[PDB]
């Protein structure tokens, strides 16, 4: 959650006040993926050391 | 937790409300005087020994400019953007070595406290604003804050519609008082980069 | 049936901080060390 | 001044930071933009960062100094137009989603094209990870631009 | 300041229960209760 | 055999390697018929279409 800061004012007597509402944010953060491979041959996998 | 976000939130306005006005208020209406439109069009403002140009013989000129009777209370209060220029000024290892890369700001320069305000105008060229006020030194003493009341955060407990019948919402009021002026603006020297338009 | 909503997305719990980040620059000024500062016991202060 | 990296760049990239993020910062870039820093000094002047015959500071301007050879250095024999060489801000705004390490399974057998045996093995390796900048105006990028 | 999502209403909780509804009707039946099992070995049964 | 579920460790794809999936495989065997059929009696209602 984000947000942002009050905005004040400076009013003279009997003035009235506006409408200083904050306002608000979410952001967002995906999860991805990465992968590998390494294919091998059986006679490879016996014979190599 | 809406209360103390909604305060905090108040918190960090009022400071920047009170930070910038007190370095550019008006000080027409319902604003205090800032420190910078109270010394602007005096004596305290002059200029550059170069047209459109920043040098060492202006940092020089503003401290020598001043009566020896405020000098030996100056302070500098300018924006990073000018110092970090004053600390391109040596180039050779000369007398103007004021630090090397590597080091924190220093906290003296020509051996008086030094100060950071980034409300202050900061570069000329890009700036569409004729006047640039950069730089300003002398005694503080003669700013003078008159503080009346804190800051007071008030609950609304029901807000009325049109038909003067409640709606079904509640306020959070938030009131604060402040003043500022120069009482003397002959102690400070302030210097104007006035770019030609 | 993978992570999809209508594929049995809508058993992945939802995860939230919520601790609120401040998106303002601020302003930092060092007038209120050195300027004097009095106290004003009415509307105007006079010297 | 285009097509050109000069000291200035350093204190322009650091200056134009907000004070609340630039008191809690670092500078990050490669290698050769730090050699270039280095080489900025002839007579002993405020360039001075280190002498020859020292290894690589510690510290710039007061703040930690990080290194990251991903990023562009030399523009000229490069043929982008875009050449982002130092950046400077307050990293607390950057956010790394951490869910699984590095894990490898062996599959025992493969398939052919038409699904039997071919006489095969393999090692599978996944890793599962993501990342993202929460807040623009933490940082200050600099980019030299080489256009024609 | 109220329930939409942009003005406030981020922060509130999201409230979700883990357990799962089943939605199919079934079949009830009482065969198994009354009939004879017995178990085989092979795929064919002889008596 | 009674109710059964056997776990796959990898499941393969277009180009006969890995994508990232694993597989849940279940199944029975039974079987079931009538030894006498004269003890029973069944109802039927038919309706002329």
């Amino acid at each position: 959650v984000s947000s942002a800061a009050v905005q004040w004012s400076w009013d003279a007597e009997f003035e009235e006040v506006s409408d200083d509402s904050p306002e608000f944010g979410q952001p967002e953060i995906p999860v991805k993926k990465a992968q590998g491979f390494v294919p091998i041959s059986i006679e490879a996998l016996q014979d190599e050391a | 937790n809406v209360t103390e976000t909604v305060a905090l939130l108040f918190a960090e306005g009022k400071d920047e409300l009170e930070a910038v006005t007190l370095t550019t208020g008006t000080g027409q209406g319902n604003q205090p005087t800032g420190i910078v439109t109270a010394l602007a069009g005096t004596a305290a403002e002059i200029a550059p020994v170069t047209a459109e140009t920043f040098a060492l013989a202006d940092v020089y000129a503003v401290y020598e400019q001043l009566a020896a009777r405020h000098r030996r209370q100056g302070a500098w209060l300018a924006n990073n953007l000018i110092y970090n220029k004053i600390r391109q000024f040596d180039t050779q290892g000369g007398a103007g070595l004021w630090t090397t890369i590597g080091n924190g700001e220093p906290s003296q320069l020509l051996g008086r406290p030094v100060g950071e305000a980034e409300a202050m105008d900061a570069n000329w060229n890009t700036s569409a604003s004729a006047d640039n006020f950069v730089l300003l030194y002398g005694n503080f003493q003669n700013y003078v804050i008159a503080d009346r009341i804190g800051m007071t955060v008030e609950f609304i407990p029901h807000l009325f519609g049109t038909n003067r019948r409640p709606n079904g919402s509640r306020g959070w009021f938030a009131y604060y008082r402040m003043g500022a002026d120069v009482v003397n603006p002959n102690a400070f020297r302030l210097l104007n980069v006035e770019t030609a338009s | 049936m993978g992570l999809t909503k209508a594929d049995g997305g809508y058993l992945v719990p939802f995860q939230l901080d919520p601790t609120v980040i401040i998106t303002s620059n601020g302003s930092l000024n060092d007038i209120r060390r050195f300027a004097r500062q009095v106290v004003a016991t009415g509307d105007v202060w006079h010297g």
